[PDB]
Order: C-alpha cells, then structure tokens, then sequence
C-alpha cells in the first residue's frame, strides 16, 4: 500500500514537471508490454503448420505417434546432450495459458484492464484512436492547417494516446482476422479484467 | 565394411578436436602456473 | 551412505559446479574418464556420497545441470571434467532467460522444471539414504536465480525433512555485473529465506580482494574464484566423506549454527590461503589457521564481521590435529573478541575435525560464520532495489512475464524483516 | 543453434552488410566461395550437405544497382541468389514511395524468404536489421518490414542498427522528413535500436584512425566491427556471456526508451598500435570519452541510464571491475539517481579479428559500450526543428502526398517525436 | 527340434524376411555361403529350428518367399544373404498385384497358391516336429496382404493344430504410402482374426519414432526398420533356439497372452535400443531394461498403451540374469501401473528367461503386449475404410476381380466387432 501511494506521488510529480499526462508515461507502460507479450504468444500458438514453418522434421517426426517432441543434439554423439522441444501444436503450454490484467490500477480503468481483447474491434485503443482520427478529420474538413508556426511545439501525445500503439497495427487487425477461428479455439473468451 | 572404419575415424577426429577445445578452455580458465591453493604445479588432467 | 544430490543453476552456478566437480573428483582420485585412480582406500570408502557406479569402473557425479541457454554447458561438456556427467542430467532450454528472474522462474523455467524434477527424483530415489541437496547458483541472474529458487521450492515441497544447502553468489557491493541485480537478488532472497535450510553468501568483489591481498594473484579469472568456492564446497562436507576425529554432518552444522530458523545465511571462508611468495615463510599451525580464519579479509562475503556480531561460527578443520589445540584456540578467540561475539550464547564456536585434509595441505580449515554483519549486505541490496523500484526501471520485463507487482514488495519486505532481525539480535541484551 | 537472421535494407543497410559479412566470413574462416577448410558459424551461416555455408541474411532494396554489385562481387557464390532481392524503381528518397506503393510486393517476397530462413533455424535469438533512417528505402521499406516482423514473428528480439542524419552535415534534403517518419514508425517495433551518425564516425576516423579522407567503406567497417563485438558472445564462449535476449532486460528501462549509443575501443591504426599499453582501464576510459560516441551527441548534457560493456580478448574480470569502478568514481560520468547499478559487463575470449586492407589494428582487447542515456534526446531535438522548419512552408510535401500519404501522417510523426522528447526529458528528470 | 516354417509375402515381407534371416544367420554364426563359422556349440545345438543341413556343411533356411512380381526377390537374391535360401523356395508370378487385395487373393493368387502350398507342405513334412509357421508381410499391399491371407487360410485348413504367427505391417496412421491401404487392411484383418493364432502389429511410423527418439538416427531407411523388426522376430523365438533358465515356446506365449481367441493382436517391442552417444553412459541392468520395455516409445505399434489396458504381456529376457530380479521388476511394474492393467487377471505378465543374449549385447528383452490400445488403430483404419466405402472410390478394381461388395461390409463388421470386444474388456469390471 505504501509503495502504491508513492507511485501516485512520483507519477504526479513527474507529470507536473514534464507536462504530459500521468497515463501517457514511461512508467505506466508496463501493461502495454504485458498485452503485447500475450498477443505475440497467442499469435505464435495460433498458426497453421505452413505458417509455423514448412520443416520436414518438425511436421513429420514430431507428429509421429503424436509425440510432438523432437531431439535436437548439441554436437556429436560424444556431446550426447540434446533438447526435447516437446511442442504441442494448437495448445498453449500451461505456463502461458494464464492471461493477466490489472483490475485495481486506477490509470488502466479507462481501457478496462487491458488483457488480450482479441477481437479486432477491441485491439489496442479503439476509442482513443477513433477520437483522435475524428478530431484530425474535423480539422482537415474545416481547413485548419497544423504546424503553421515552428515556435509552437507539438503537444506530444503518446502512440497509445493517439491510437497508433503497437497493438493498433493494421497488420495486427489483419492477422487476428486471419487467425481468428484458431485464436477463438485457443482463447474462447476475452477475460474482461476490469470487473 | 569400410563404412564402420570411416565412422571410427570420424569419431577419433571428433575426440581430438574436443581435446583441443578442452585444452584451450583449461588454459583460459587457469591464470597462474601453480595451483592457487595447495601450491603445486597443475597440468591438463588427461589420464586417458 | 548419506548421499548428496548436487544441482547447478545458471551460467555462474554451472561454472562453479564444474570446478567443484573437478576438485571433488581429484580429491576422490577420479580421472576425467571416470575411472578411480586414487590408490587410497578412504577415497573409495565414501565415494557414493557424490558419485554412482557406472557399468565399468566409471563413477558419475550425482549432479544435475540446469540452464535455459546451451552455450554454458556446451563449454562445460568441452571442459576438462565435462565427460564425467551423465548427459541425461543436462536439462536445458533453447531461449535463455535474459537475466530475468521472472523468465527463469515463471515463463521459461516452468516448462523445464518438470524435466528438472524428473531427473532430481531419478537421482534421489537411487540413493540409499539422502542427506540432502546442494544447489550452486548466483543471485542477480535470470536463469540461475529463477530456476534455483523454483527448484528449491519444488524440492522443499517434495522432501521437507531432507537437508537443503545453497551456495549463492550474492551481487558485489561496488561493481554490479548486471543492471537488474537488485531485483533478481531481492526476489531470490525471498525464496531462499522461506525454503532453503542452509545458505552460503558469496561476493565476487570480496573474492577479488582476498585473492589479491592474501593470495596476491595478478590476473584472477573466474577459474580461480571458482576454485576457492569449490574448496569451501568440499570442506563443508568432508566430514561426510572421510573419517573424522570429531565429525559433523550437514545437519549437525545446521543445528549448531542456526539459532532461529530464518537466520541461516552464512559468510564462509577457507584457510590457509597463502601467497606463493610466503608459502615457505608461513608456519602451518593450528593458531595460524585460526588467526587467518578470523581475519575479516578472509571472509568471502562483502560484509565485514567487525561491523556486526557473531551469532555462531563453525570451523571444519582437516588434518592430523590436536583437538585441545583447536578448542583452546577458539576459546581464546572468543575471549579476546568477546565484543564481536553474541553475549547470550555462552559458546559461539562449533569445532569439527576431519582426519583427511585436502591434497597438498597438511592442515586446512573452512569457516562458516553466522554473524549480524550480513545485515549491511542485505541493506545495500535493499538500497539499490528501492532506488530502481521507486521509478520502475526495467520492471516492465518482470511485469510482462506474468508476475504481480506486489511480489517485489513482498520480497523486499521479507528482506527488510531479515535485516531488522539481524539488528535486533545484534543489539539484544542478556536478561 | 543460436541463429540470428540478418536483414539489410537500402543502400546504407546493404553497404554495411557488405562489411559485416566480410567480417563474419573472416571470423569463422568461411571462404568467399561458400565453404571453409565447433558449430560456431550456425549463428550467421547455415551449412548444407555439400559443405557450403550460406549466410542467414536477406538483402532487400528497391534499386537494382547496389544488390547487383553484390551479385557480381567476390561474394557471389556465398549468398543465396533468391536471398538477394532487387526492386525495379528506387524509392527516390520518398518514404511514401518506399512504404505505400513500391514496397508492398518487395516486402511480401521479403517475408516469404524470411519465413524460409527462420524455418531452417532450430532456435532464433533475433533479427539484426541494418537500414538507413533518412532515405525512402531504409525509412519506408524498413519500417514496413519491421511492422511485418513485429506482427508475425512477435516476441523475437529485433535489433535495429539505424543511422540517423548528422546534426549539420547531410547528403539528402528530405532527410529530416523521412527520418522523422521512420523514427515515428520504429519507436514501436524494434526492441533495441542502435543509433549511428556519419558525422560522428567521420570524426572518429579523422582523429583516431588519422584518416583525413574517410569514406563509406571505412564507416561500414567500423560499424561491422561494432556488430561483431555485439554478437561475439553468441558464437564464441567466454566468461560473462551476454545474450541477445539479455540485452533488452539489462539495457531497456521502459518500452519506448530503447535507443542506444554505441562506442568501440580502441580505434587505432597499425602505426599507432602497440605503442600504448591499451590496458582494460585505458580502453574503458576511451570508450566512455565523449568523442568515442558514434553519434554526434555529447554524453555530458545527459546522464547515463545503463551501460552494457562487451569485452573481447584477453580481459580479466577484476580489470573490468576496477575500470568500471574508476568510471563510477569519475565525476564527469553521471548516472541517473534511480539506476545505482547501471552496468552490464560481459566478457568473451575471442579477440576482434582484423579485416585485411582495413585501418583498424590487431588489438588483443576490445570494448563495445552500448549505453542507454538520456542525452540522446538531443539529436531528436535537432531533427524536431529541422522538420518543422520545412513543414511550415510544406516544402517537398507534394512528393510524399503523391504516393498515398497525408498531412495527418506528417503531423502525427512530429507529435510522436515531440512525445519522445518529453520521454527523454522525463527519464532524465528526478 | 520344434521346427518353424518361415514365410515371406510381398516386397515388404520379403525384405523383412531377408533382414531377419541375415540376423538369425549372424546369431548362429552362418556365413552367407551357408557354412557354419560361428565357433560356439549352443549356436549349432538347435540350428534345426530354422535351418536344414544340405549335402555338405551348408545350412538352408526353412523359408518360403512369395510374390507376384519377380523384381523383389531378384533384389532379395542380390542381398547379402541371398544365396542361403534354396532356389526352389522362391514362388513368384508374372504380373504383380497392383496393390489390389482382390488380385492377390482371388485372380492372380489362386494359380500361385497351389505351388505355394506345395512348397510349404514339402518343407513341413521334412520337419521332425512342427511348432508352426511364421508369416511376415505387410497389410495394405496387393500381393503381400492377399497372398499372405490366402496362404494362411490354406495352412490353417491343412494344419489346424500348429501355431500360426504373423508379423503384419499395418499401414501407418498418419503418413500412408498407397491409396488403397485401408481397403487391403480391412480385407486382411478379417482374415487374420479368423485364421491367425498369434499376430504382431507393426507400424512404419512407430518404427521411425523408435529410431528417431531412442536410436536418434538421422536418415533411417527401410533397412533400419527391417533390422528392428528382425531383432524382435529373433528374440521372440530365441527360447526355442537357446537354453534358458525359464524357457517358453511360442505355444506357451500364445496361451499366456491370449485370454479369448479373437483377442490375439499384440504390440511388440525390443530392449535395449540405445543411441550411439550414451552407449557408454547407459547402465545396462534388468531394471533399466524393464523401464525401457514398458515405455510406450519402445512399442513398434502406433497405438500407445496408456490409452488402453494391458490384458496380458509377455517379457522374454535374454542374458545371464537373476530370476528374482526379473520377477520383482515385473511385479513392481504391475503394482505401479495397476491402472494400465486389467483387474480380473491376478498376474498380467508372462516372464521368460533365456541364457544366451543376442550378439554384442550383454542383455536384451523382447516384449509382447496384448492391450486394448490396438482398438484405436483398428478404429482409425475403419475411419478411413468407411469414408472411402461410402463413396465407393477405387471399388471397381476389386469388383472386377470377382469379389462381392458384401465382402467389404463383412470385413468391416468383423473389424468393428473386434474393436467392440477390445473396448468391452477394457472397461470390464471384476465381479
Ligand atoms: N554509414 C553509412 N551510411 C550510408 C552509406 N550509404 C548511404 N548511407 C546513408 O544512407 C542514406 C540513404 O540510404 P538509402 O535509403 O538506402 O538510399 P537508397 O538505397 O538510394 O534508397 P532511397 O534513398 O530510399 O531511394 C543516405 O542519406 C546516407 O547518409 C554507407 O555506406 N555508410
Ligand atoms: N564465481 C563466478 N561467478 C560468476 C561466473 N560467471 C558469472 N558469475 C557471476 O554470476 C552473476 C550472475 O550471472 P548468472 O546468474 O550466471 O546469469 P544467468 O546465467 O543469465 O542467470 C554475475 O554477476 C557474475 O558476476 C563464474 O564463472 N564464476
Ligand atoms: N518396414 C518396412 N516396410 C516396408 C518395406 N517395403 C515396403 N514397406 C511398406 O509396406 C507397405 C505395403 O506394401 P507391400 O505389401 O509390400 O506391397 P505388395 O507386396 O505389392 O502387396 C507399403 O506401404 C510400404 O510402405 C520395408 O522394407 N520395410
């Protein structure tokens, strides 16, 4: 509890000193990293074997007897030590099976806990991206040119603030759409960490 | 057959290469000629 | 017939364990091919403590090597004594933990830990009677610390009564080798406090100081430091492997050292460490060994004993020695340095004597000190952890591997509790 | 077994890849034909049944000339013909051209070959992307490919060895434009981005190598030596091995702050060689000298956040600890308050190999200092004025607009580099 | 003096038989010219089980080679032991069966079957006492499956009391070679259920896995798979050929393995199958052999025993061994894995010991498991056969050879009934 309180104090002081929002902060970008890691793990697990790699050994030798384990030696027979890959295609290992979101974080409440939001309309920051794009479109429609004077420095909103985070990639949308059925098979539901 | 003889030759070559790398590792690990504790000369273990 | 299962974790742990196995194989007269060549009966008398009989006369270490990256134990296999180990005891991954304790304990170590415990169970069940396990590793490293803590937790769950011995290379005070050392160390101390029964604290900078002052090396590599650590590792258990005039097993040492369960951290030292220059000038005597033993420079831990007070101190002597000499020397030490010794323990020395000293030394002695000095080591680790934590430098990696933020809080709280325990017993007064 | 996939995009990327692959071939003994007269090459080469080792590299460019130079050069039988990918029309220093219109088919084929290459790797430590921030091919196509890799491969560690424009000296006119765009792109995709400046490397060659007429070959040779120092721990064993996955966790405090200064030591010609001691302490101090930075950014204005040292050759750990302790006790070197340790030492037993015909001397010791420091925001501050000065008059904007780009993209890129400025200010602040 | 008539069918059967005869001749010290160069008395003691003496010292295998295409046994003759076989025992036609069970069983097999039975009867009448016949062939092939099943039916009619042992290579689960494999297998299983007394199911994919995971080979050709099959085919009958501390013939194995007549399909395995690297590093003991024996990875059948329940299991050990060791190991296996064993049989293991291990090996052990796991293999073959039969693809070739479409339905019904019996005895409860 004391360290939480000092996090609020430190973040407030830093935001005051610099000028950017406490949410748009270097320290408060851990949850984004966690969501990106979960997304990458899920996308790796949810791939058809051709996308996973057209390796004759990985495709056939592992699959035989459904052992799904391959022997990778580290040298000659004299080394005699090898890696059991032990990779089950189409299943998350129990270690990475868990999805984690922060439900008590005051700053992450607007997003609703983050997590995976594996539906494409839910990826990244849809609300922030929509608001930013609509504001840009309104300025363009009214003819309000930006960057008129160099003495005016940009506001400095973050990638997630403007809706161009890594989770906002058009490739991320396209690939989750491609892999969706298998992504549903691996993770049937989005946890909704907020509640 | 000649295949077995060639395989044995390859195994002996692999042993020699491993011995060379082992000598390199021992020389790099040990810094002074004598033993640091129980002051005595130290050589490659060998004994094979 | 009281077996010990050795386990090595991470790069530092694997290197130290390989050097230790070289030392023990030499002490038992085992050539790198595994054949016994000692020409001494006592060497084979208790070889089963560390080794198992192969099909031939070969002897295989009862060691289990762990890692998440292959390079370290590739070097280990290609090393001088790499061929003794069973390759089935090398449990390794493909992607190493990037000095990430979270990666080594939660994400990547969790899959490998199943094989690790399978090999541990296989090696342990073959043992007639099991004294326990000894795990060599380094605090401040991803795979090492993480997998070591996870495996110690698993083995504690499986074998509650069996002895748990750990040799942890604590990060050095002045120079930090990796940036996240305080995080990894704080996380690993939390696990060692709760699970490990008996734990030795080691510091690389203290080892550098001892080898450049006493041994006076010019360019000490990790080979020499690992040799010193291995000498301590052998000397701690030589009473198990050789007949002793006053023998003491690991559990006897634990009982005589640990007053209260969590104060099981010790600073260790080995004597006599002599420079090659003054080897002929020194007199190899029991008082000389004791005086060198109780020197603050002789401790391999960064913390110096002078700042603290000795709760307990064991010394395992080796060689044809006078028990009266040893006992009188230690009583005189306690009397002269009564300020440095706890008042409410009437006798602060556990003396053990083994009849078989290491080769080359007519006499030897390893020292294991439980003193309140280690308080300052933990305090420095806490001061670094608080500084990095306060702003969350490099914390997003541990967050992204699936660890709650309050796990760090709990680890730091437990370490501060340990520190305050040491202070409280340092200043505790009789009656 | 610890394979790293090499990607080289644009003229600068391919030309530094030339030096990089020359250096790797010389280091592993691989002849230009493809085969060499254990398994240390697996990180950079895949051996075939015939014994020929082919590098796990991909040369991507929209201009045919640079790639054809490789196809006709001495390294024509080494590289895979399909791995060399050549475009038809150059990006013409247009980020929009290299990212929106011409780059699509080329990046599709690039991902095809990258998938084939990654299939042939048991493990995969990461990617080494060598490109040129400041040109359409490097900026646009490089950013596109980085997005592709981040989305599909995912958690593989991508190290982007980017060359930003120098403060004053430059060779392009829209270089601020496409540099701002590509920085806007790669702030979110690469895991560790290594900063380089041609002006800084020119100054290094001028003072340390005494080269009054430095050229791109010399610059690329220096860069290649730096990268070889980075990867030495993957291919050769030594005390304190450091992994590609270890770099980020030991060097990246926060996700956005991953731009890193690189500095090699020593940089001495043969004539000046073997004439000074070049001890560990002296080479460490030289590495921490402001002039040794390969980016025109004075470290003194900022404070170091983390410093990862790669030692190659006869280096003893007490010497590295003593040198780094003297560095800490030095008053000029200043760390942030929140990173008391800030040092990631890693040694290796393989001394740096010397390319024949080069200027670097055979030194038994080498240090590559890769540091995350808050000072580097200064270069972004320079480009942030270089950009808006032109954008006020919207010069050269129509060129970018023609290939499917909008005013919003320029504005957003400027906003994002301003955000990066504030981020560096905030990490510097207490 | 209990003779065994070996029969080979198809190219796969002929090649497996050639490898098997090479292995047996090596065991008995017979050079490819037929002369005995073995220099061990027990080798010649019971050589009459497999061989007959020619005019000189030459020994001719009691083997009968069958085919509808001559190229396969041209290759067999060109093989290293191609000249030991009597040339009159090669029965082979003009046009091979195009993977057509109907061609190999009705149209083209009918003419050659008279000659085949003539050779079989000529070989059997020369026998003093006949244990029975062993037929090596592959299901999923025209001449192999068809001719093998037809000859098996004819021999069963002629010699009902004599043992019939079959080594059938059932088509592999995942990677199939020919299209009509399910058809041929479905037609052949229905015959094997009725005629064959004892049957061993082999899978090329299971052989590939055992040689990829245990043997750790890189490019295993068909020769390696045939070598493992040949090793097991030798080890099953080594009790007849060599003195044993507790010997057990084929009839005894069948009696102790088959509880009910239709449940005679077995999975088989051999130990110790070892990689080159760990040859020195492996501890060659009876418990190690048992641990490798009961591993599912050692089975040469694709079906894994873990899913099913072991109805019965014979273990023929070879080597100078402790019967107490073997029996205790078997009892320990049963007690530990009691879930995998059928409850209503008090002891599910038939242990036999032979005193002569195979050449080069200190010890060996062949395992024959009657377990309900093979149910899933027959289920999969039915899952292919039913899918193809619903649309009657490739059915016209069989229909044009003069077999009713009723035969397909009857064979499928018989296979489904066998699956039902296996499930019934998998889930049968005591009392
Ligand atoms: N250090 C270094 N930088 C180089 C070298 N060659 C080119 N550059 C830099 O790279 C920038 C442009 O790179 P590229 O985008 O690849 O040029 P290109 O291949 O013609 O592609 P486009 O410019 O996009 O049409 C220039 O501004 C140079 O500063 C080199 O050999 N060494
Ligand atoms: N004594 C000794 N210490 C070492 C050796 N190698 C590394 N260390 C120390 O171990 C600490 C942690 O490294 P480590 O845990 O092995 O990294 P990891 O393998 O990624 O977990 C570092 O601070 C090093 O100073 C060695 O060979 N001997
Ligand atoms: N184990 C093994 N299997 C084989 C060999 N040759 C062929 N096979 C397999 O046996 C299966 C059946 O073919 P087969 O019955 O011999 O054809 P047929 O003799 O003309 O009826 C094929 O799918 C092959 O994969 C061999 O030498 N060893």
């Amino acid at each position: 509890e004391q360290q939480q309180a000092k996090w609020d104090e430190v973040s407030s002081t830093l935001a005051y000193r610099v000028g950017r929002a406490p949410t748009e902060l270097a320290m408060q970008r851990g949850p984004a990293w966690r969501t990106r890691a979960e997304l990458t793990e899920l996308l790796y697990r949810a791939q058809p074997r051709d996308a996973r790699g057209s390796n004759p050994d990985e495709v056939w030798t592992a699959s035989l007897r459904d052992a799904w384990e391959r022997i990778l030696p580290l040298g000659s027979i004299f080394s005699g030590l090898a890696i059991k890959i032990r990779d089950r295609p189409g299943e998350l290992p129990a270690t990475r099976a868990a999805r984690v979101g922060r439900p008590l974080d005051p700053l992450l409440a607007p997003l609703g806990g983050g997590g995976t939001t594996l539906s494409p309309a839910t990826l990244g920051h849809p609300a922030a991206a929509a608001a930013h794009a609509q504001h840009v479109a309104t300025l363009a429609a009214n003819g309000v040119m930006l960057g008129a004077t160099t003495n005016k420095p940009p506001l400095g909103r973050s990638l997630s603030a403007r809706g161009r985070a890594w989770e906002d990639s058009e490739m991320l949308k396209q690939r989750v759409a491609e892999y969706g059925t298998r992504l549903r098979a691996l993770a049937p539901h989005d946890p909704d960490f907020g509640a | 057959s000649s295949g077995g003889q060639q395989l044995a030759a390859k195994d002996t070559a692999v042993k020699e290469a491993r011995q060379a790398r082992a000598v390199n590792l021992y020389s790099k690990s040990h810094s002074v000629s004598h033993n640091i504790i129980t002051g005595e000369p130290i050589k490659f273990p060998t004994a094979g | 017939m009281r077996e010990i299962v050795h386990i090595q974790g991470g790069q530092c742990g694997n290197q130290i364990g390989a050097k230790f196995w070289e030392v023990v194989s030499d002490e038992h007269g085992i050539d790198p091919t595994g054949t016994y060549h000692g020409d001494s009966d006592l060497q084979l008398e208790r070889i089963n403590v560390y080794f198992n009989e192969a099909t031939g006369g070969r002897y295989v270490p009862r060691a289990i090597l762990m890692d998440l990256e292959p390079g370290t134990m590739d070097s280990v296999r290609s090393g001088p004594y790499g061929q003794i180990f069973r390759p089935d005891n090398f449990v390794f991954g493909q992607t190493g933990a990037g000095n990430n304790w979270a990666k080594g304990h939660y994400t990547e170590g969790a899959e490998l830990i199943d094989s690790v415990l399978d090999v541990v169970r296989k090696e342990a069940e073959s043992c007639d009677c099991l004294q326990g396990f000894q795990v060599c590793h380094s605090l401040g490293g991803g795979t090492g610390s993480g997998m070591g803590t996870l495996l110690i937790s698993k083995i504690r769950e499986e074998y509650p009564d069996r002895m748990m011995l750990t040799f942890s290379v604590v990060p050095s005070p002045k120079v930090s080798d990796t940036v996240v050392e305080p995080y990894n160390a704080t996380l690993s101390v939390h696990q060692l406090v709760e699970n490990a029964d008996e734990c030795m604290v080691l510091d690389n900078e203290a080892l550098y100081d001892i080898c450049f002052r006493t041994l006076k090396l010019t360019t000490p590599t990790f080979g020499d430091l690992n040799h010193l650590i291995s000498a301590v590792m052998s000397g701690i258990t030589c009473c198990l492997r050789f007949p002793g005039q006053l023998n003491a097993d690991l559990r006897k040492l634990a009982v005589n050292l640990i007053p209260f369960p969590r104060l099981h951290f010790f600073m260790v030292g080995f004597t006599p460490l002599t420079s090659r220059g003054s080897q002929q000038y020194r007199a190899l005597t029991v008082p000389e060994l004791t005086q060198q033993m109780w020197d603050a420079k002789n401790m391999m831990c960064a913390a110096d004993p002078r700042h603290g007070r000795y709760l307990t101190a064991s010394a395992l002597f080796r060689g044809r020695m006078s028990t009266k000499e040893v006992d009188e020397q230690m009583l005189n030490v306690q009397n002269k340095n009564s300020s440095y010794f706890v008042e409410w323990i009437p006798n602060n020395v556990k003396s053990s004597v083994c009849d078989i000293p290491p080769k080359g030394l007519k006499m030897s002695a390893t020292f294991i000190g439980n003193s309140t000095a280690i308080q300052e080591m933990f305090k420095r680790v806490s001061e670094q952890f608080t500084a990095m934590f306060r702003r969350k430098a490099f914390l997003h990696w541990y967050t992204g591997e699936g660890m709650d933020e309050m796990e760090f809080t709990e680890a730091e709280s437990n370490m501060n509790d340990l520190v305050s325990e040491y202070q409280q017993y340092q200043d505790a007064s009789a009656e | 077994m610890r394979e790293v996939i090499s990607i080289h995009i644009g003229q600068a990327g391919i030309q530094v890849g030339n030096a990089c692959w020359e250096l790797y071939c010389l280091e592993h003994g691989i002849q230009p034909d493809g085969q060499m007269p254990d398994d240390a090459f697996n990180t950079f080469f895949s051996e075939t049944g015939a014994g020929k080792h082919v590098p796990r590299c991909i040369f991507l460019d929209l201009e045919p000339t640079v790639v054809d130079e490789v196809r006709t050069g001495t390294y024509r039988q080494l590289f895979h013909p399909e791995q060399l990918i050549s475009g038809k029309e150059d990006a013409a220093n247009n980020f929009a051209r290299g990212h929106y219109t011409i780059g699509k088919e080329i990046v599709d084929l690039a991902l095809d070959r990258i998938r084939k290459l990654a299939d042939n790797c048991t493990g995969l430590q990461g990617f080494l992307v060598f490109n040129a921030v400041g040109g359409g091919t490097g900026s646009g196509l490089g950013s596109l490919l980085l997005e592709r890799l981040s989305v599909d491969y995912g958690k593989k560690s991508k190290l982007g060895f980017t060359v930003y424009p120098s403060p004053q000296v430059s060779t392009a006119v829209v270089e601020p434009y496409n540099s701002v765009l590509s920085t806007h792109s790669l702030l979110e995709h690469t895991d560790v981005a290594v900063m380089l400046d041609n002006e800084a490397i020119y100054d290094i060659c001028r003072r340390s190598l005494d080269i009054e007429r430095p050229t791109y070959t010399n610059l690329n040779r220096l860069i290649a030596q730096v990268i070889s120092s980075l990867t030495a721990s993957l291919r050769f064993d030594g005390a304190l091995n450091v992994d590609i996955t270890e770099f980020q966790t030991n060097l990246v405090p926060y996700p956005r702050i991953h731009f890193m200064l690189s500095s090699y030591a020593p940089i001495i010609s043969a004539e000046k060689a073997y004439h000074e001691q070049l001890s560990v302490a002296e080479i460490t101090n030289a590495a921490f000298e402001p002039a040794s930075m390969m980016v025109k950014c004075d470290p003194r204005h900022g404070k170091y956040m983390a410093c990862c040292l790669m030692y190659r050759g006869d280096v003893v750990p007490k010497d590295v600890n003593a040198s780094v302790a003297t560095i800490k006790t030095k008053r000029t070197i200043q760390f942030v308050d929140w990173c008391p340790t800030g040092f990631k030492c890693g040694i290796n037993y393989q001394p740096p190999t010397v390319v024949p015909g080069g200027d670097l001397a055979k030194v038994q010791r080498a240090v590559c200092m890769i540091s995350n420091s808050t000072a580097i925001g200064e270069i972004f501050s320079r480009l942030d004025h270089k950009f808006d000065l032109m954008y006020a008059k919207r010069a050269f904007v129509h060129w970018y607009v023609g290939e499917g780009m909008e005013e919003g993209e320029f504005s957003e890129a400027r906003e994002d580099l301003a955000a990066l400025e504030k981020d560096f200010e905030e990490v510097g602040a207490e």
